[PDB]
């Protein structure tokens, strides 16, 4: 499948 | 040929692409508990995380088919993206219920029930056209 577009998770 | 996964954060709620590396036997830590499976897993994009445990309820086959805006239904249970503390911004897989949908020759709006874990309701989606089906049985 196609990589999703996603965002990247932050940090505290 | 394959065998690919969406492995699912336990905290945020969100579904993220993810490998299987083990399934190992969980033997019960209590009488109340039975012996189940265990799935170690890694995110694709965060290997930094290492691998993670979880269970079969957070993890299942790797979204494959879009539905399209026009196929679209209230009362759909789907994987949409939603970024909860900056909704007008991309954001994270989340399960969901489409709530609301609305369709002029200007503008497309869609409303949903975003699954966090807790529950959102009536979340303005941004990316109508990004719209999954979630894999089963």
């Amino acid at each position: 499948i196609p990589k999703r577009r996603t965002a990247r998770k932050q940090l505290p | 040929v394959n065998e690919y996964v969406d492995a699912r954060d336990t905290n945020m709620g969100a579904w993220f692409e993810a490998q299987v590396v083990r399934v190992t036997r969980k033997a019960p830590s209590r009488p109340a508990l039975e012996e189940d499976v265990i799935y170690h897993v890694k995110y694709d994009d965060y290997p930094e995380n290492g691998v993670v445990q979880m269970n079969s309820r957070d993890v299942r086959a790797r979204a494959r088919t879009i539905i399209k805006w026009q196929d679209l239904e209230v009362g759909q249970v789907v994987m949409l993206n939603y970024n909860p503390d900056n909704p007008k911004e991309r954001g994270f897989w989340y399960d969901a219920e489409i709530s609301r949908k609305r369709e002029t020759r200007t503008a497309r709006e869609l409303y949903a029930n975003v699954v966090l874990g807790d529950s959102l309701n009536d979340c303005r989606i941004i990316f109508v056209d990004e719209v999954f089906k979630i894999e089963r049985p």
